[PDB]
């Protein structure tokens, strides 16, 4: 959920 | 100029696409923003004082700048990273664009931004416009 480019 | 100040709220929601391989372990999930407009009650209303709206998304998506002209202004996307982005919206008449920062991320299954925004009144179309959300 954390997920970043 | 002369201002008024209005909130419009961006909606965002996302769920992961189990169908599409995860890339390096991270699935992919289909996410979408929508715009809208609060009036002086905060009731959800179109956001017409706008003639379009363009998500100037990350640069790694094709075509990342994407313009949507009729509210909500809804866009849909695939990836799997979060990212900040600019929304620019257009004013009615000309009025002038304005720049929104939005994150879009994974956070949470949906959720909710609000933002005052600016706007003049020397347009008599968005003035008039803009006597439906509230005073001027």
């Amino acid at each position: 959920q954390t997920a970043r480019k | 100029v002369a201002t008024v100040k209005r909130t419009i709220r961006i909606k965002t929601q996302q769920h992961i696409l189990p169908e599409v391989p995860p890339v390096e372990n991270f699935p992919v999930r289909q996410w979408s923003i929508e715009i809208v407009l609060l009036d002086d009650e905060g009731k959800e209303i179109p956001a017409t004082i706008f003639d379009k709206v363009i998500y100037h998304l990350h640069p790694t998506f094709a075509n990342p700048n994407r313009t949507f002209t009729d509210p909500p202004f809804r866009i849909e996307e695939q990836g799997w990273g979060g990212f900040p982005l600019d929304i620019s919206v257009f004013l009615l008449e000309k009025a002038g664009e304005r720049k929104i920062p939005h994150d879009l991320n994974f956070l949470q299954e949906s959720y909710e931004v609000e933002h005052v925004i600016q706007i003049p009144l020397n347009k008599p179309l968005l003035t008039e416009e803009l006597a439906k959300s509230g005073s001027t």
